[PDB]
C-alpha cells in the first residue's frame, strides 16, 4: 500500500522557490490517458487532488510506449531537481562480484512501486504540483500533487534506500545470517539454509516489507539465474561479464574507438590479456568528437589480439574469507603488464591489465611496482586486505633498485616466479669515474628559432667529431650529443654533459621510452661494460667543455 | 551564556559551504575498529546518526597513537578547518609564544579530550559529517555527525580557550617561568628546568588538568623500562643550522674538483662570499676525470674563502605570517633525510635531516611519514604552524600506508613531488 515510514525532511536550495513550468497541451488521447491513471493512484493514496493557489507546475507527459498497450505518466522533474537541495548520494560504488562472498542459494525480490510506497515530507510537495490539460474548455486547472517519491525527482534515490535501510532492520536482526543486498529496484537475498527453509525466509522477508507497505510484484520470486546485474551475468560459483560484442568498421571516429576502449577495459576485469595502450593512444587530443582517425598497425593488431581473447569465454569464482588472496603479475609488451588474484590456482577472483599514463620515460622495475600498487589499492577495496604478491624479480634487482632510487618506496613481500620473462636491471651506471677510459665532453644546441642545431664530442684523447640537426630542439640534441658519444667511445667511457635535463633522463636508467632517440641511448648502455656520466655547470663555469660548447 | 544554548554560533566563512570529502576505503581490521570505537561515542551520546538530507562528508581514519593495543579514530577536517575555522583564526583565535621555540625543553601532552564536554553549534552539527565504509559497499556507509567540538576540526580550541585558560590559570600561577602554548589538540609546555626537574613541572600539571576535570594520556607511557624511545619530549635549544660542507679529501681527481664546482655554484642563490670563476678555470683544458689535479692557486684563495662564507648562516630571511610553509624533503639513503622549510625559494627559513637507522626494522615510508611528523612539529613550535609538504614518494603509495605509522592527532597538507636531480645534494 502506502507506508507508515517517517518521512524524510526536505527543501529546496537556500534562496530558490518552486518550478512553475507550464503544460503543453496534447492529444486528448493523452490528456484521457493520464486522467485514467491519477485516479487510480489517487485512489491509492500516492497522488493528491489539490486547490487553486499551489502556484508550482511541472510538466507531464505521457507515453504509451510503443509495442505496449498501457501507457505510463512521465513527468519531468528537471526544474525542481535543480531547486533540490544536494543528497548524500546514492551509493555510485557498486561491489565488485570477486569480492561477494557465497552462498549455496540467493533470491532476487523486485521493490518496483518502491519508490511509490514511500511517504514525502509532507511540506515538501508543493513543489510538486503538476497539471494534466483542460481539453480546451472549462478550463480545467486539473491539478494533481505527489504524496511519495516520484519517479523521477533529484532526492528520491537515496530516500528510497535509507526509507527501505532503516525497513529491513528489524527483519535483519531476527536473521543475522541472511545477508540482503540492495541496490535501485532489486533486492539480493541469499541464504546458506536449504531452498525449503530459505524460500521460507524469503517469502517471509516478503510479507514483513508488505507491512511497511512495500509490495513486492512477485508471487514466488522472479529470480532467473544467471543474475543480469550492473554488466555482470551472476552465477553460483561463477561470475563473469555481460556480451562483450566488438565491432568492426572500415572506418573510426573518437567516438567508435572510445566506446572500444570501454568495452576492453570492462572486458579486463577477468580476460587476462586484453591490451590497450595502442587503441586508447590514438585518441590524443582527439577532442573531435566526430573525426575519422586511422587505426595504426599497432591498434589493429591489438584489437586483433583483444579479438582472439574475446573468441572463448571465462567464468570468474566467488570468494573466501577463509583461504588465501595471491595476486601474480607478468610482464605482456610494451610496457603493458597483467594480472589475476586468487585463492585456489588456474581459477581467478578476476584479473586485470597496467600500463604508464603518457609519463614521459619509465623503467621495468619501477612500472612492477606501480601495477602491485594499483593491485594493492583495488583489493582494499573488493577484499579490504593486501594479498600475497608472487612475482617474477629477483629480490635482489628491487632492492639494488628501491634502495639506490631516489623516491620513498615500500612493496609488501612478494616471492619470486621463475616464469619469465624475468624483470631485470638491462644495465646500471658506474657511479664512479672510470680510469683509463677515454672522456668525452658531450655537447649539443639548436637555435630556438632557425629550428637547427648539431650535437658532437671533444675527448681527453683530443678525438672530435660535430654532426649537423635539421628540425630538433635545444634538447633532442643535448641528448643527441650523449649518443654520438656512446656511439664513438669504447667498451668502457665517461661523458659529461651541462643537461641537467638529459642528465636526469638518462639518470633514472629507462630502459623503455615514447621517444625512439632515448630508445636509441638505452640501448647502446646495455652494450657498454662501464658508462658514467656526468654534469657540469650547462654554461657559465665554463670548465672542460669549454670547448665543446664553441665548435658545436 | 552565549544566547544559543552553550551552543557557540559557529558559521562557515562567507559564500562557502560544507565539505564534501571522500572517504577512502580502509582494511576491514581498521572498519571492524572504527565502528567499535563509534558504537560507543554514539552511546555516550557524541555522535548520532544522520540521514539523506546530508549531502556533507569528511574523512576518517583509524590509527594507533603512543600505545600499540588500542586503536584510534582520527578525523581527517583538513577541509572542514579551511572553510571554516579561518573565520576562527581570528575571532577565536589563540596567540603564539615566540620564546617557546627558545626553551631548553618541551614536552607535548595530548588535551583532546576535554572537547567531547562543550556541545556544538546545533546548526553546525551537520557539517562533521563522516561516514563509516563498508567492504566492497556490499552496504551503504554508517553516517554520523558531532555534537560536540570534534577533535581535530579547529573550532575545538578556539571555542574551548576560555575553559582552558582557567583550568591552567593555578599552574600559571605557582609556575610563572614555564610557557604553554595549545595548537588544537596539544599543548606544549616548555622550561628551563633540568631533566627530571622538568619532567616534573609536567607531571604536576599533568596531575593538575588530571584531578580538576580532564583525562591527559602522552608526554609518555608508562614506567616499564624496556629501553625504548616512543617517549615524547622534545628540546628546541639544539635543533640549529646546516650541513651545507664540502669534501675534505687527500687526492683530488678531477670528477672531485668538477663536482665541487657545481655545488659550490649551486649556492649562488644563497651564500654572496663565492663565484668560482678563478677556481672553475683551473681546469679549463679537457683533462681527464679520474685524472690528478693539484693545490697550487689563483683559485683556490676561492675554496679558501669560500669554505668559511658558507659556514655563516645567511641573513635576509625572514617568517611571514601572510605566507604558508613549505617544506620539502629529499630521501638521501641510510634511512638519512634531509628537509628544508621556506616560503620563498632558496630563501630557507629551517633545514635539517630526519635520520632513524640504515637498514634495520624500519622502512622508506614509515621513516618519510615520521620525518613528516617530526618536521611538522618543529615548525609548529617555531612559526606556531604546520608547513605543506612537497613529498618524495607517488601519490597513491602514500595514500596506502601514512595512515599505518602515523601518530600525530594532525595531519598537515600535502602534495608529491619529482626527482629533484642535484639538489639531492643538499647534505
Ligand atoms: C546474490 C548477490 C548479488 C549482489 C549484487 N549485485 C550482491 C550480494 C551481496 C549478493 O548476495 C551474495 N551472493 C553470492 N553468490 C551468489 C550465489 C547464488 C547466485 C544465484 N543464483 C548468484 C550469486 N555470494 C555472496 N557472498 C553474497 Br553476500
Amino acid at each position: 500500500p502506502i507506508s507508515p515510514i517517517e518521512t524524510v525532511p526536505v527543501k529546496l536550495k537556500p534562496g530558490m522557490d518552486g518550478p512553475k513550468v507550464k503544460q503543453w497541451p496534447l492529444t486528448e488521447e493523452k490528456i484521457k490517458a493520464l486522467v485514467e491513471i491519477c485516479t487510480e493512484m489517487e485512489k491509492e493514496g500516492k497522488i493528491s487532488k489539490i486547490g487553486p493557489e499551489n502556484p508550482y507546475n511541472t510538466p507531464v507527459f505521457a507515453i504509451k510506449k510503443k509495442d505496449s498497450t498501457k501507457w505510463r505518466k512521465l513527468v519531468d522533474f528537471r526544474e525542481l531537481n535543480k531547486r533540490t537541495q544536494d543528497f548524500w548520494e546514492v551509493q555510485l560504488g557498486i561491489p565488485h562480484p570477486a569480492g561477494l562472498k557465497k552462498n549455496k542459494s540467493v533470491t532476487v525480490l523486485d521493490v518496483g512501486d518502491a519508490y511509490f510506497s514511500v511517504p514525502l515530507d509532507e511540506d515538501f510537495r508543493k513543489y510538486t504540483a503538476f497539471t494534466i490539460p483542460s481539453i480546451n474548455n472549462e478550463t480545467p486547472g486539473i491539478r494533481y500533487q505527489y504524496n511519495v517519491l516520484p519517479q523521477g525527482w533529484k532526492g528520491s534515490p537515496a530516500i528510497f534506500q535509507s526509507s527501505m535501510t532503516k525497513i529491513l532492520e528489524p527483519f535483519k536482526k531476527q536473521n543475522p545470517d541472511i545477508v540482503i543486498y540492495q541496490y535501485m529496484d532489486d533486492l539480493y537475498v541469499g541464504s546458506d539454509l536449504e531452498i525449503g527453509q530459505h524460500r521460507t525466509k524469503i517469502e517471509e522477508l516478503r510479507q514483513h516489507l508488505l507491512r511497511w507497505g512495500l509490495t513486492t510484484p512477485d508471487k514466488k520470486h522472479q529470480k532467473e539465474p544467471p543474475f543480469l546485474w550492473m554488466g555482470y551475468e551472476l552465477h553460483p560459483d561463477k561470475w563473469t561479464v555481460q556480451p562483450i560484442v566488438l565491432p568492426e568498421k572500415d572506418s573510426w571516429t573518437v567516438n567508435d574507438i572510445q566506446k572500444l576502449v570501454g568495452k576492453l577495459n570492462w572486458a579486463s576485469q577477468i580476460y587476462p590479456g586484453i591490451k590497450v595502450r595502442q587503441l586508447s593512444k590514438l585518441l590524443r587530443g582527439t577532442k573531435a568528437l566526430t573525426e575519422v582517425i586511422p587505426l595504426t598497425e599497432e591498434a589493429e593488431l591489438e584489437l586483433a589480439e583483444n579479438r582472439e581473447i574475446l573468441k572463448e569465454p571465462v567464468h570468474g569464482v566467488y570468494y573466501d574469507p577463509s583461504k588465501d588472496l595471491i595476486a601474480e603479475i607478468q610482464k605482456q609488451g610494451q610496457g603493458q603488464w597483467t594480472y589475476q588474484i586468487y585463492q585456489e590456482p588456474f581459477k581467478n577472483l578476476k584479473t586485470g591489465k597496467y600500463a604508464r599514463m603518457r609519463g614521459a620515460h619509465t623503467n621495468d622495475v619501477k612500472q612492477l611496482t606501480e601495477a602491485v600498487q594499483k593491485i594493492t589499492t583495488e583489493s582494499i577495496v573488493i577484499w579490504g586486505k593486501t594479498p600475497k604478491f608472487k612475482l617474477p624479480i629477483q629480490k635482489e634487482t628491487w632492492e639494488t633498485w628501491w634502495t639506490e632510487y631516489w623516491q620513498a618506496t615500500w612493496i609488501p613481500e612478494w616471492e619470486f616466479v621463475n616464469t619469465p620473462p624475468l624483470v631485470k636491471l638491462w644495465y646500471q651506471l658506474e657511479k664512479e669515474p672510470i680510469v683509463g677510459a677515454e672522456t668525452f665532453y658531450v655537447d649539443g644546441a639548436a637555435n630556438r628559432e632557425t629550428k637547427l642545431g648539431k650535437a658532437g664530442y671533444v675527448t681527453n684523447k683530443g678525438r672530435q667529431k660535430v654532426v649537423p640537426l635539421t628540425n630538433t630542439t635545444n634538447q633532442k640534441t643535448e641528448l643527441q650529443a650523449i649518443y654520438l658519444a656512446l656511439q664513438d667511445s669504447g667498451l668502457e667511457v665517461n661523458i659529461v654533459t651541462d643537461s641537467q635535463y638529459a642528465l636526469g633522463i638518462i639518470q633514472a636508467q629507462p630502459d623503455k621510452s615514447e621517444s625512439e632517440l632515448v630508445n636509441q641511448i638505452i640501448e647502446q648502455l646495455i652494450k657498454k661494460e662501464k658508462v658514467y656520466l656526468a654534469w657540469v655547470p650547462a654554461h657559465k663555469g665554463i670548465g672542460g667543455n669549454e670547448q665543446v660548447d664553441k665548435l658545436v | 551564556p552565549i544566547s544559543p544554548i552553550e551552543t557557540v554560533p559557529v558559521k562557515l566563512k562567507p559564500g562557502m559551504d560544507g565539505p564534501k570529502v571522500k572517504q577512502w576505503p580502509l582494511t576491514e581490521e581498521k572498519i571492524k575498529a572504527l565502528v567499535e570505537i563509534c558504537t560507543e561515542m554514539e552511546k555516550e551520546g557524541k555522535i548520532s546518526k544522520i540521514g539523506p538530507e546530508n549531502p556533507y562528508n569528511t574523512p576518517v581514519f583509524a590509527i594507533k597513537k603512543k600505545d600499540s593495543t588500542k586503536w584510534r579514530k582520527l578525523v581527517d577536517f583538513r577541509e572542514l578547518n579551511k572553510r571554516t575555522q579561518d573565520f576562527w583564526e581570528v575571532q577565536l583565535g589563540i596567540p603564539h609564544p615566540a620564546g617557546l621555540k627558545k626553551n631548553k625543553s618541551v614536552t607535548v601532552l595530548d588535551v583532546g579530550d576535554a572537547y567531547f564536554s562543550v556541545p556544538l553549534d546545533e546548526d553546525f552539527r551537520k557539517y562533521t559529517a563522516f561516514t563509516i565504509p563498508s567492504i566492497n559497499n556490499e552496504t551503504p556507509g554508517i553516517r554520523y555527525q558531532y555534537n560536540v567540538l570534534p577533535q581535530g576540526w579547529k573550532g575545538s580550541p578556539a571555542i574551548f580557550q576560555s575553559s582552558m585558560t582557567k583550568i591552567l590559570e593555578p599552574f600559571k600561577k605557582q609556575n610563572p617561568d614555564i610557557v604553554i602554548y595549545q595548537y588544537m589538540d596539544d599543548l606544549y609546555v616548555g622550561s628551563d628546568l633540568e631533566i627530571g626537574q622538568h619532567r616534573t613541572k609536567i607531571e604536576e600539571l599533568r596531575q593538575h588538568l588530571l584531578r580538576w576535570g580532564l583525562t591527559t594520556p602522552d608526554k609518555k607511557h608508562q614506567k616499564e623500562p624496556p629501553f625504548l624511545w616512543m617517549g615524547y619530549e622534545l628540546h628546541p635549544d639544539k635543533w640549529t643550522v646546516q650541513p651545507i660542507v664540502l669534501p675534505e679529501k687527500d687526492s683530488w681527481t678531477v670528477n672531485d674538483i668538477q663536482k665541487l664546482v657545481g655545488k659550490l655554484n649551486w649556492a649562488s642563490q644563497i651564500y654572496p662570499g663565492i663565484k668560482v670563476r678563478q677556481l672553475s678555470k683551473l681546469l679549463r683544458g679537457t683533462k681527464a676525470l679520474t685524472e690528478v689535479i693539484p693545490l697550487t692557486e689563483e683559485a683556490e684563495l676561492e675554496l679558501a674563502e669560500n669554505r668559511e662564507i658558507l659556514k655563516e648562516p645567511v641573513h635576509g630571511v625572514y617568517y611571514d605570517p601572510s605566507k604558508d610553509l613549505i617544506a620539502e624533503i629529499q630521501k638521501q639513503g641510510q634511512g638519512q633525510w634531509t628537509y628544508q622549510i621556506y616560503q620563498e625559494p632558496f630563501k630557507n627559513l629551517k633545514t635539517g635531516k630526519y635520520a632513524r637507522m640504515r637498514g634495520a626494522h624500519t622502512n622508506d615510508v614509515k621513516q618519510l611519514t615520521e620525518a613528516v611528523q617530526k618536521i611538522t612539529t618543529e615548525s609548529i613550535v617555531i612559526w606556531g604552524k604546520t608547513p605543506k609538504f612537497k613529498l618524495p614518494i607517488q601519490k597513491e603509495t602514500w595514500e596506502t600506508w601514512w595512515t599505518e605509522y602515523w601518530q600525530a592527532t594532525w595531519i598537515p597538507e600535502w602534495e608529491f613531488v619529482n626527482t629533484p636531480p642535484l639538489v639531492k645534494l643538499w647534505y
